[PDB]
C-alpha cells in the first residue's frame, strides 16, 4: 500500500474529505485521512495514479492564496531505458 | 469494475519491458488508470486502462492499423470489448 | 435537511463515494449514500448548491455510455419576480 | 470561509429574500452561500464558489456597485 499513498497539503482549510477528493479529479481516490487543517494522506488506486497525481498537482496554484504540495514515494522504474 | 470503452489488450510487448515501460507509452496520449504486463518468444502480453473514454479515444487516434509504433517496438492494441 | 439533498444516477457502476463527489465538483459535498450500482443520495452544503448542481449535471453526458440524471425538491423561490 | 470569495452587500431592496440575492450573483458565477438580513433596504452576504467566480463579479462592478434595472447593490469584499 505504500505505493498507493500520497501526501497533499496547501488546499483551503475549509475542505472536508470529499473536497480533497474533488481536488484529485479524475484519479480514483480510495481513502483520505486528514492530518491537519490543510494536509491529508490519500490512498489512490495504484502507483500509476499516484505518480500522475504528483505530476499534475504538486505546485498547482488553486488560487492566489493556495498552492498544493503533493508528494509520494512512487518512482517511475522502467526495466529498460525510455526511448 | 472497469470503465466501458477505456480498456486495451496489448500484444507484441518486448519481453524486457515491465509495467512502467508500458505505462510510459500510453501516458503520452492521456491519463492511465491501470497497466500490467503478462510475461516462448521475445514478446509478452499486457493490459492498459485509460482514465476515461476520451483518453482511450486519444490512443485510438494515434494508432496505425491497430498498432502503436515506436522507434524500437510495435504494440498490437485491441479494444477490450464490452 | 430536505433542501440539501439530491438524487444522482447514471454514472459508471465502478465509482465509489469519492468518485461520486468528484462528479459534483466544485460543489461542497457533505454526505453520500449509494443506493444502487449507479445511483446515490447526496447531501450538499445548502439549497443554492443543490439548485446549481441540478442545473449543471442533470442530463450531462459523461461519455458515450453514461448520462447523469440529477434531481431534487429544491425550487428557486424569489420573493419578488426576477428582472 | 474561502479567502477573497466573499462579499458584504448593502442597499438590497427590503422585499427581496435570499433567492432574489442569489439570482443576481449567479449571473456572474457559481454561488456558495447567500443570505439576506432584513425602512427601505436590507443587508446581505454572498460567498462565491471560488475566487475566480468572485473575480468575475468584481470585473462587472462599477465602483463597488452592482446595478440592475430597479436596484443598486453596494458590494464590498469581505476580508479577514
Amino acid at each position: 500500500m505504500q505505493e498507493n499513498m500520497l501526501k497533499i497539503s496547501g488546499y483551503p482549510g475549509m475542505l472536508n474529505t470529499f473536497g480533497i477528493a474533488q481536488l484529485l479529479t479524475p484519479y480514483r481516490v480510495n481513502g483520505i485521512t486528514m492530518t491537519g487543517a490543510q494536509s491529508a494522506v490519500v490512498a489512490l488506486e495504484n502507483k500509476f495514479q499516484v505518480y500522475q497525481a504528483v505530476q499534475d498537482f504538486n505546485g498547482k496554484k488553486l488560487d492566489r492564496n493556495h498552492k498544493l504540495q503533493v508528494s509520494s514515494l512512487v518512482v517511475s522504474s522502467p526495466a529498460v531505458p525510455l526511448e | 469494475y472497469y470503465l466501458k470503452d477505456a480498456g486495451f489488450h496489448i500484444r507484441n510487448i518486448p519481453k524486457a519491458w515491465n509495467d512502467w515501460n508500458l505505462f510510459h507509452v500510453f501516458q503520452n496520449f492521456g491519463k492511465v488508470s491501470y497497466c500490467r504486463v503478462v510475461g516462448d518468444g521475445q514478446v509478452q502480453l499486457g493490459f492498459v486502462n485509460m482514465m476515461s473514454v476520451a483518453d482511450a479515444d486519444e490512443v485510438r487516434k494515434n494508432m496505425n492499423d491497430g498498432n502503436l509504433i515506436g522507434e524500437n517496438f510495435t504494440l498490437k492494441v485491441t479494444d477490450h470489448k464490452n
